[PDB]
């Protein structure tokens, strides 16, 4: 197997957040 | 373009409050002489304590 890899940049939405929340957002965007 | 996002408010936005004592202190300068009570000469600001 070969296997390729990019980089990318990731936005988050914006807002008042606690820090657990904002940790979550950050996953999301790797997921999306 | 033309909106910002913010955070809410509940106050709904507090401004300043004005003090005036006529009768005690001199007019600061620029400000007229008068008896309307909407125009008197001002000597003191702070916020409207409400947060």
């Amino acid at each position: 197997d070969i296997l390729k890899y990019e980089w990318f940049e990731f936005i988050l939405p914006e807002g008042n957040f606690s820090a657990t929340m904002t940790i979550d957002l950050m996953n999301n965007a790797i997921i999306d | 373009s033309w909106t910002l996002l913010t955070t809410s408010d509940v106050t709904c936005g507090v401004e300043q409050v004005y003090w005036s004592l006529p009768d005690m202190m001199q007019d600061p300068v620029t400000f007229r002489s008068t008896r309307q009570v909407s125009n008197y000469p001002v000597v003191g600001a702070e916020l409207m304590p409400v947060f």
